């Protein structure tokens, strides 16, 4: 123990590496990109049955064309979501158009850098890295449907599919087998739900899991519980015959 | 002796070493490989990108700075964004105020000075990224190597990152051939692509694997990815 | 200003420890007034007692404090409390309600608990005051920034012994005079000195003032302490 | 450049001590002995001019200092710390009082202010406490004569007579035996000169003793005539000649 | 020129405030309420410069409500009016002063007395049996000097104001579109929502 | 007193067709009753197939053109080389101008 | 690594190790200086050692002209010496501008003493490893010698010495004043005071000096100047034909 | 850094010195009307562009600076040196005297030995030029210590270089010429490369002479550089 | 300028200062909240170190934020005053700019936001406080209950408890509170609140205090006796073989 932005002898930033450990303790979040949209799904993980399950907001809208799922210390995501919404709305104000998904992600990632004990910048207004990863999914005319993983390192990666949180190692393997460049939106929905069922340390129902997507034509929508339950009936029945 | 002396950048060890800087340099040795080389008419960057998964994008390693300048990175990528951003402004200031394209050498000196401050200020950290800078200015083509220690050197060719030595060795021997590839862009790229291959246990560089950048006499700095690099594999 | 594994505040706990070695101060709240009593820390013959004030301070005309802790740390907090009371009066043309002044001082202490990297004030206060909302009021504040109201209370050295005795003899319908007596008796039993003399004491009352309908603050003179010590049979 | 130590260097230990204040008091212990005695018509403060080599000019060092025309100060502990507190005290007597009320502050309030400066050095970031104890003697129209001690913590208290530094224990005893509430000034000086002999090792004359009084008004030290409403400073430093005269009949 | 009238009777305070809002050559509103409730027993009326007026009132309102909730207690009318005064007295020497005149009408429950305070934009405060701001005072002060009695009932107070309004509708150059009248007593604040066509 | 504004005279004209647009201007530059230049262009290609002219006080005009060209450049840097559409340019120019409202 | 050894906080015995270590630093250059007062001048002498043959010897000096009237000699390493010299020059020029008369020797001593006191009290500043001897013929006070150290201490002197062999030179000087019964060198010319100073430097150190082994500063009424090697040679010649 | 050790030395400065001694070797030689500077440039690899990684730096128009240790630290110092020269010129009109320039760097380097939040410079700088009254040569250590020199050397081969300079001083009391000092510098750099010869090297020289450059700082290129390289090669075969 | 980072990550990805703040919460006196069909009830306990207190003046553990929202807390009392003030200022500020009083959710998000901010700022320690915030949205009948904690996480609860021995009382509520059939009466809702507090407190004397919130700013604290009525009716009745 010595400082915040210190390097290890292996050339990694201690605090950035430890924030990653915090994310591994988080609830699972999975995203799947297709040519008909991007689906985002999360594990609620209520700590008690008295917790009102739909007060758990781990999937948030950023703009009509951009959505977000989070994993780790979810309280740290509030000021990231806020910064992303302002960046998207401001862009529309300055440019009379939608921000690109990649540009929005880069801005959130720029925010992520701003940690350090009054460090030599301009100016670091943050004492530690965020303890939260984000999956940012959306659509823009140029590059179509897109999924991004934004770490508190300030790095972001594009993905066809990605899982973050406690069940991510197992989830990612299943995503490698199941993903192909011709998945429909409905197939993607079933696949997220399926993999979530595998890694949830409860039995997946409409109250402990939440689905969402973004399509060009209808924007980012969160699925309400009734629509989710129908897919959970549909998954179990699809996975009986086979 | 190696104990309390790696706490911050503001502390020398009894040997005269700055360990935090040595550790920053180490983030490079872990970064994906990238190659720089130039003739007298063009300068080329070749960068093997690294993916996280088979489902992920090979994260981009070449950043444009002006119409005549650009760079490739190895190590902490966000640090390459801070530095290239600064270079973009410096090139921009040179244009607006003086109607003058910024010399690659000045760009080198500016990056050095910027990196230096962070090796001396308390509470800050050294940059954790190496950069290869190419440009074409009023004195021809140039390649620069930037180290986070703040050391910049001008070279005919070089390579940084994991197993860069193979490519650096190959370039030391190919010297007299490649420096003569004038007015022939595709052969300079070719020389760079075969230079990077001497550094691959990995695999065979694929279409989404490869990134190429060129600048030269009547050629603004431009980046090639995927479809446009297929002819070089 | 950091947490321990247990969830306590190191520097606060240690400041309270510091206070527990300071001269005892007692507050007793009656039906018709309040008593403040304080013992001076192991003194001497040459120490001037005439022009001496170290434990009892006037905050405004309706409010006084008893101090247990670092005398100098306390002067700092007394001065800003005096300013705060005046800001309130200037703003509202009404004397500050005791609780409001107390909350403000406790918020200041709390700050040093939560931010800034400075050490907390090594001070505890007993506040005696009157206002027309709650009448007579007795409050306590310590370095944690915590404050509570009391019928009777003690701070500094030997609070366990003192508290036990006050709970034994205090009753809701007491008069100021019985309260004065109770305070002095309690200090007689808890002292580290042979006996309790006048030159080792500070004493104040806040009375409804014989006949007027107005509140009066009395900081007892050396002779007045000496006299009130006789009547009660401690001579 | 710039300050990194933005945190308190004096913190509470588990037993409740403030270590740096204790160590400051220890520093004061090694200090040369100084004393003050309060009479009915005056105050006397006195100390020893410990000289380091006879080549040093003892008179150039101010161990006893005028703070205001009616207030003086002396110390034990670290000389350089004293010297800067004298400067800040003089200034604050003006900035916090004379520029507001057009008159010099009363002793207890000036003492209050010095105390404040010393307390801040106990809590501010990046500083150590002052390693001195002060004796401040003075007079003001409404309180008369007074003598105070100020310690590293910023604590102050009024005394009838006291001593600080090396031989303080023994000297406090000596004064207790000799002090009554009826002493004339000349008596207090004589008692002060007796108490100070116990302290010193070597020479004991007017050139190794610094002594000042707070007494009557000295009109011939005012520097001007024509305004009957003030007759000068009550603070006076005794000369080398004046100490010697009282030593022959000692 | 906005009519702001106040009259303190024996057991209540009555505020009468003009309903018109006029910019240039147009009456934009004929039903404006130039009044904010500060606490259950304290009402403030205001006139002056177009934007400053409501921003000041609402800023005062927010502050008093905050005090109430923090102390679970109502400030006296005297205390409220001192707060308001100090605010205006600060404002007058700042970069851009609030150009706002106020009447504060409250019932002090601890004293069981009604109170009327008049304060102008300079921070000039005074307690009065009756008050007014602007031109309307040039008619009403002399009127009330004659017809006012210290021990009137609330019903007599309302007849007194009727006389004041009538005099203003006869001699004032501008159409102020009648008044809204509100009473502050022991019970609180109510509106006599039937004064204009009575 | 120092007057920070001048008038360099000069007239510009824009016409939109079905699948083209023209932006024209004279090349004359004047101060009071003098000619500074007979050929000082004031219509500029700004990249991304946008042309621009800012006519009146030529110094202010030049600054705005510079700042917009630079805007286009940074747009390319920040938004993965996206083409700046004419409506987006317009809006961006509003902000440039309005930042100097006073 | 106990913090009371690294920053200027008190140790349990009430000590400041950093200050003590700063005193130790003052002797690093292994140089002795002495100052004496004449009737109407003040003289400073300091050994001059130029080991390296590569050095330009005219640049190797530990004596400084602070103002027209004040000179200063430093015992301690040159970087810290120069820092103190630059600050004193500024202070003396500032004083003259604000107050309309030349900064007296003792007031600048006091001011520098105070600055040093601050490094003694504040944690982020190390003390300077130097002793500063200030000299002049003061318009009110006459010949003057005032000396400050890393503790923030300062006092005036009849004469003084500083360096590794300080004690020997001091006692030597004490013994002269004991006998002569005065507090100055009773000589009309500054040349003879320099001669006195060098003579007693020789006796106390048991060393002969050539012209490049010393450095001399002289303060007169309205001037402080330093001697050339050739001026010093003439002084050395005169002591040869006597002692 | 704001830390004395018990021996009165500054341990952080002491460690900075080690970094200097670990650096490339560089020299300055004073001559009768000027100063010459030379440095050793390690050829890490054949890929280094010859003559294209300039180490010597100009300050104003009349001052040269060369250094050994952490090259970036040396650059930081020259930048400050330039702002200090500019600010002297702005106010006093005349270009900055070399003793004045020396104290400016002196004070600045010394400031980085005062605070625990800053580290000392990891360079020894040799610099100088010609001013209103002659040529001056200085060397500045990490402590901020500096003096005037007849000849100066720093870096890995400092010892052998110093001995050679000593031999010149003793054998040319009448003074050396700019033209001669140039060749002598080439010799000395070849004769310090003995202690750093695990790698090939490129020679760089600059000079400032009243008769040879009109008192301006200038690099030694072409014929004159080759003549010096020739002469240095000659006296070693 | 003291900005030395105090809340930092551990190798296993934990922020120990936030973690230890949670310990101070568990050290604090118990607090409980349960919401009914047309009400929400808050309940606290009082400690027994000393009992010569004056209760007329001593700060109650349930604070009004605005006329329709209340806040109760476990942990450092002194810390909670700071959150309460900021919450009160926000409530007034929201009234001023939005012309509507705060929703209970919004006020919760604000307080939770403040606690979060104190987990990532140089030279500040997190709040040793966890809160229950209850009330009704303006012009709405649906009851509301939210919990915040030192990390800045917040969520809504059918019922919830915090502080010392809350492990035990959450045990009770999990068995007893039926999602199907909330306690339909104010009376039977106060019943479940007293029962759950009885497991920990001992004698509901000068220790158990209760406050009821109803729609449209209807907030009443109970009295010692009106408490004793529930104490008596449950201890004797629910003691049968």
């Amino acid at each position: 123990d010595r400082g915040v932005s210190t390097f290890s002898p292996e050339g990694r930033l201690f605090q950035v590496e430890y924030s990653l450990e915090a994310i591994k303790l988080g609830s699972t979040a999975i995203g799947i990109a297709t040519k008909e949209g991007v689906v985002l799904g999360v594990e609620k993980r209520a700590t008690s049955p008295l917790l009102e399950s739909d007060s758990i907001e781990k999937i948030v809208e950023i703009d009509r064309h951009i959505g977000c799922a989070m994993s780790g210390l979810t309280a740290d995501a509030r000021s990231m979501i806020e910064h992303a919404r302002t960046a998207a709305v401001t862009h529309n104000l300055y440019y009379d158009e939608d921000i690109n998904v990649e540009s929005l992600t880069q801005s959130v990632c720029d925010l992520a850098l701003r940690f350090g004990e009054g460090a030599s910048g301009e100016e670091r207004l943050m004492s530690r890295p965020f303890g939260v990863a984000l999956l940012i999914a959306g659509h823009d005319a140029d590059d179509g449907y897109q999924l991004f993983h934004a770490e508190p390192s300030g790095t972001f990666y594009r993905y066809n599919a990605k899982a973050i949180g406690s069940g991510s190692e197992g989830a990612q393997a299943e995503l490698l087998n199941e993903w192909h460049s011709s998945l429909t939106l409905k197939e993607a929905e079933l696949l997220v739900l399926k993999i979530l069922k595998q890694v949830m340390e409860e039995k997946l129902d409409e109250n402990n899991a939440q689905l969402s997507c973004i399509t060009k034509q209808d924007g980012f929508k969160i699925y309400d519980n009734e629509k989710t339950a129908e897919l959970i009936k549909e998954l179990k029945e699809k996975e009986a015959a086979e | 002796f190696r104990n309390n002396y790696d706490g911050d950048t503001v502390t020398f060890s009894p040997t005269g070493r700055l360990f935090q800087v040595e550790y920053a340099l180490e983030a490079i040795k872990q970064g994906s490989v990238t190659v720089g080389l130039r003739s007298n008419t063009h300068a080329v960057l070749v960068a093997l990108k690294r993916n996280a998964d088979e489902l992920s994008s090979y994260q981009k390693k070449i950043i444009k700075c002006d119409e005549h300048m650009g760079l490739s990175l190895a190590g902490l990528a966000p640090d390459a964004r801070v530095l290239s951003n600064y270079l973009r402004q410096q090139c921009n200031y040179s244009s607006l105020v003086f109607n003058r394209k910024l010399a690659v050498e000045r760009a080198g000196h500016l990056l050095c000075d910027k990196a230096q401050k962070n090796t001396q200020s308390y509470g800050g950290r050294p940059y954790g990224v190496g950069l290869l800078i190419i440009g074409y200015d009023k004195s021809g083509a140039h390649l620069l190597e930037f180290q986070p220690s703040g050391n910049v050197t001008e070279l005919y060719g070089t390579a940084i990152g994991a197993r860069s030595q193979g490519a650096k060795t190959y370039l030391e021997r190919t010297l007299d051939t490649f420096i003569k590839i004038d007015g022939n862009p595709d052969e300079l790229i070719k020389a760079g692509v075969e230079a990077i291959s001497q550094s691959l246990r990995d695999e065979s560089l694929t279409v989404d694997n490869l990134s190429i950048a060129i600048v030269g006499k009547d050629t603004p700095f431009t980046i090639y990815d995927g479809e446009a690099v297929a002819k070089y594999i | 200003t950091i947490f321990s594994p247990e969830g306590r505040l190191y520097q606060v706990e240690y400041a309270l420890e510091s206070i527990s070695h300071a001269g005892t101060a007692i507050g007793i709240m009656a039906s018709d007034g309040i008593v403040l009593a304080a013992e001076r820390k192991v003194t001497s013959t040459l120490l001037e007692q005439d022009t001496s004030t170290e434990k009892l301070y006037k905050l405004n005309d309706k409010i006084a404090v008893a101090v247990a802790g670092l005398t100098a740390d306390a002067e700092i907090l007394i001065n800003t409390a005096r300013i705060h009371a005046q800001n309130y009066l200037k703003t509202y043309n009404e004397d500050i309600p005791v609780e409001i002044l107390v909350r403000r001082l406790s918020d200041i202490k709390q700050g040093y608990t939560q931010h800034g990297g400075l050490r907390p004030f090594g001070v505890s206060f007993i506040y005696a005051g009157y206002d027309d909302r709650y009448g007579y009021q007795l409050y306590t504040s310590n370095p944690s920034g915590n404050y509570t109201g009391w019928k009777a209370i003690s701070v500094g050295a030997n609070t366990s012994a003192a508290q036990t005795l006050l709970q034994m003899d205090y009753k809701d319908d007491m008069k100021v005079d019985d309260a004065i007596e109770l305070a002095l008796k309690t200090l007689s039993k808890t002292t580290d000195s042979s006996a309790l003399t006048y030159d080792r004491l500070e004493f104040a009352t806040i009375r409804k003032g014989a006949n007027d309908g107005e509140v009066y603050q009395k900081i007892f003179k050396p002779q007045e302490i000496k006299d009130i010590l006789v009547k009660t049979g401690i001579t | 450049m710039t300050d990194r130590y933005s945190f308190s260097l004096t913190t509470f230990s588990p037993s409740g001590k403030l270590g740096q204040i204790d160590y400051a008091l220890t520093a004061v212990k090694q200090g040369v002995t100084s004393l003050g005695i309060k009479a009915t018509n005056g105050v006397v403060i006195a100390t020893e001019k410990k000289s380091s080599s006879p080549l040093a000019m003892s008179e150039t060092l101010s161990k006893v200092s005028l703070l205001t025309p009616d207030i003086g100060a002396v110390y034990s502990g670290m000389g350089p710390d004293y010297r800067v507190l004298v400067d800040k005290s003089r200034k604050v007597a003006h900035t916090s009082y004379k520029r507001i009320y057009g008159e010099y502050p009363p002793t207890k309030l000036l003492v209050s202010e010095v105390a404040k400066i010393m307390q801040e050095a106990t809590q501010s970031g990046g500083v150590r406490p002052f390693g001195v104890s002060l004796l401040i003697a003075g007079h003001d129209e409404f309180n008369g004569f007074s003598l105070y001690q100020v310690d590293p913590s910023g604590s102050y208290f009024p005394w009838k007579a006291t001593a600080i530094g090396k031989g303080s224990v023994a000297a406090k005893t000596f004064l207790e035996k000799r002090w009554n509430d009826e002493l004339e000034l000349e008596d207090a000086i004589h008692i002060a000169l007796l108490t100070l002999k116990e302290s010193v090792e070597g020479e004991f004359n007017g050139d190794t003793i610094e002594l000042a009084i707070i007494g009557d008004e000295n009109p011939d030290l005012l520097g001007y005539t024509g305004i009957p409403t003030d007759k000068g400073p009550r603070f006076r430093k005794l000369t080398s000649q004046e100490i010697n005269d009282r030593l022959e009949a000692l | 020129m906005d009519i702001i009238l106040g009259i303190r009777v024996q057991d209540s305070v009555i505020l009468a405030s003009s309903k018109a809002v006029t910019r240039g050559i147009s009456v934009l509103k004929d039903s404006d309420d130039k009044t904010r409730q500060l606490s259950p027993h304290t009402l403030m009326s205001f006139a002056g410069e177009a934007g400053d007026t409501v921003q000041f009132a609402e800023y005062i309102q927010a502050n008093i409500q905050l005090y109430s909730i923090r102390e679970d207690y109502e400030l006296s009318p005297q205390a409220v009016s001192s707060f308001v005064r100090q605010e205006l007295a600060k404002s007058i020497r700042s970069r851009r002063p609030y150009q706002v005149n106020v009447l504060i009408g409250g019932y002090d429950k601890k004293k069981n007395k009604p109170e009327l305070y008049q304060i102008d934009y300079l921070g000039t405060k005074v307690e009065l049996p009756y008050g007014a701001h602007g031109y309307s005072g040039f008619y009403t002060f002399s009127l009330l000097d004659h017809h006012y009695r210290p021990d009137m009932t609330t019903e007599e107070g309302l007849d007194l104001l009727k006389l004041c309004v009538q005099e203003l509708e006869k001699r004032m150059p501008m159409d102020f579109k009648g008044v809204i009248v509100k009473i502050v007593d022991k019970d609180g604040i109510r509106q006599v929502d039937d004064f204009q066509a009575q | 007193q120092f007057n920070p504004y001048g008038d360099n005279g000069g007239t510009i004209l824009g016409i939109a067709g079905e699948d083209f647009a023209v932006l024209a201007g004279d090349t004359r530059n004047i101060t009071d009753y003098s000619i500074n230049s007979r050929y000082e262009p004031k219509v500029f290609d700004c990249g991304d197939n946008i042309v621009m002219s800012a006519n009146g006080f030529a110094a202010d005009g030049d600054a705005l053109v510079k700042r917009f060209k630079n805007s286009v450049k940074w747009y390319h840097f920040d938004h993965n080389d996206k083409k700046l559409s004419i409506n987006s340019a317009a809006r961006n120019i509003q902000h440039l101008l309005y930042g100097k409202r006073f | 690594a106990g913090y009371d050894r690294h920053i200027t906080i008190f140790s349990p015995e009430g000590r400041l190790y950093q200050v003590e270590y700063a005193f130790k630093a003052t002797n690093q250059t292994n140089i002795n200086s002495l100052a004496v007062r004449g009737k109407d001048c003040t003289v400073v002498i300091s050994q001059k050692k130029v080991p390296d043959k590569l050095l330009d010897p005219t640049t190797v000096s530990y004596i400084f002209c602070i103002s027209r009237t004040i000179g200063m000699v430093v015992n301690g390493p040159i970087p810290d010496a120069r820092n103190a010299a630059l600050r004193a020059k500024a202070e003396a020029a500032e004083f003259r501008y604000k107050y309309g008369y030349d900064m007296p020797c003792d007031v600048l001593a006091k001011r520098m003493a105070n600055l040093s006191q601050i490094y003694t009290q504040r944690a982020y500043m190390r003390p300077l490893g130097v002793i500063l001897t200030f000299v002049s013929v003061d318009e009110e006070l006459g010949p003057s010698i005032y000396k400050t150290d890393p503790a923030g201490y300062y006092v005036g002197y009849k004469a003084t010495a500083t360096g590794p062999k300080q004690q020997e030179i001091t006692t030597n000087l004490e013994n002269h004043f004991k006998k002569s019964k005065i507090d100055h060198i009773n000589e009309e010319s500054w040349e003879k005071v320099v001669e006195f100073a060098i003579t007693h430097m020789i006796d106390a150190l048991g060393t002969e000096f050539s012209k490049n082994d010393l450095e001399v500063g002289v303060a007169t009424k309205d001037k402080f100047f330093t001697l050339s090697a050739e001026n010093i040679e003439e002084r050395l010649v005169a002591i040869a034909e006597q002692d | 850094n704001s830390v004395f050790s018990p021996d009165g030395r500054n341990f952080q400065v002491e460690y900075a010195v080690k970094a200097v001694e670990n650096g490339t070797t560089s020299i300055g030689i004073k001559c009768n009307d000027g100063v010459v500077f030379a440095v050793e440039k390690l050829i890490t690899s054949k890929l280094l562009v010859p003559q294209k990684n300039v180490k010597i730096q100009v300050v104003d128009r009349h001052i040269g600076c060369v250094y050994s240790g952490l090259i970036p630290d040396g650059r930081h110092l020259v930048n400050r040196g330039r702002e200090e020269a500019a600010s002297f010129k702005k106010l006093y009109k005349t270009p900055i005297p070399i003793p004045a320039f020396a104290d400016r760097l002196g004070q600045y380097v010394q400031a980085h030995t005062l605070y625990n939040s800053v580290r000392p410079f990891g360079v020894s700088t040799i610099f100088g030029g010609v001013d209103k009254n002659g040529a001056h040569l200085y060397m500045l250590e990490p402590s901020g210590s500096y003096w005037g020199y007849k000849g100066a050397a720093t870096g890995k081969g400092r010892q052998s270089a110093k001995a050679e300079l000593e031999k010149l001083v003793d054998h040319h009391p009448e003074g050396l010429s700019a033209r001669e000092a140039v060749k002598q510098a080439a010799k000395i750099i070849y004769l310090a490369h003995e202690d750093n010869k695990e790698k090939d090297f490129e020679l760089e020289i600059s000079w400032c002479s009243l008769s040879e450059t009109n008192g301006l700082h200038k690099f030694v290129k072409g014929d004159l550089l080759q003549e010096a390289i020739d002469f240095a090669q000659k006296e070693i075969n | 300028g003291y900005d030395r980072a105090l809340s930092i990550f551990s190798p296993d990805g934990h922020i120990f200062q936030v973690e230890y703040a949670l310990e101070a919460v568990k050290r604090g006196t118990c607090a409980v909240g349960v919401k009914g069909k047309n009400c929400v009830v808050l309940g606290c306990e009082r400690r027994s170190t000393l009992k010569l207190q004056d209760t007329r003046i001593t700060p109650s553990k349930v604070s009004k934020i605005d006329s329709h929202v209340v806040l109760s807390f476990s942990g450092l009392n002194a810390d909670s005053r700071i959150l309460i003030e900021k919450a009160r200022v926000e409530a007034q500020s929201h009234r001023l700019t939005l012309e509507d009083p705060v929703t209970v959710e919004y006020l919760t998000r604000y307080v939770a936001g403040v606690q979060q901010r104190y987990t990532q700022s140089g030279g500040v320690r997190p709040f040793g406080v966890s809160t229950l915030i209850a009330g009704f949205d303006p012009r709405d009948d649906e009851p509301k209950l939210y919990q915040t904690e030192p990390s800045g996480i917040y969520s809504s609860w059918s019922a919830q408890t915090i502080g010392r021995n809350s492990k035990t009382v959450r045990e009770f509520l999990e068995k007893n509170y039926d999602r199907k059939e909330p306690p339909a009466t104010v009376e039977e809702c106060v019943k479940l609140t007293v029962r759950s507090l009885l497991e920990v407190v001992q004698t509901g004397a000068k220790n158990i205090e209760i406050t009821v919130v109803k729609p449209d700013s209807d907030i009443v604290a109970l009295s010692s006796e009106e408490i004793n009525q529930y104490v008596t009716q449950i201890e004797q009745e629910k003691q049968e073989q």
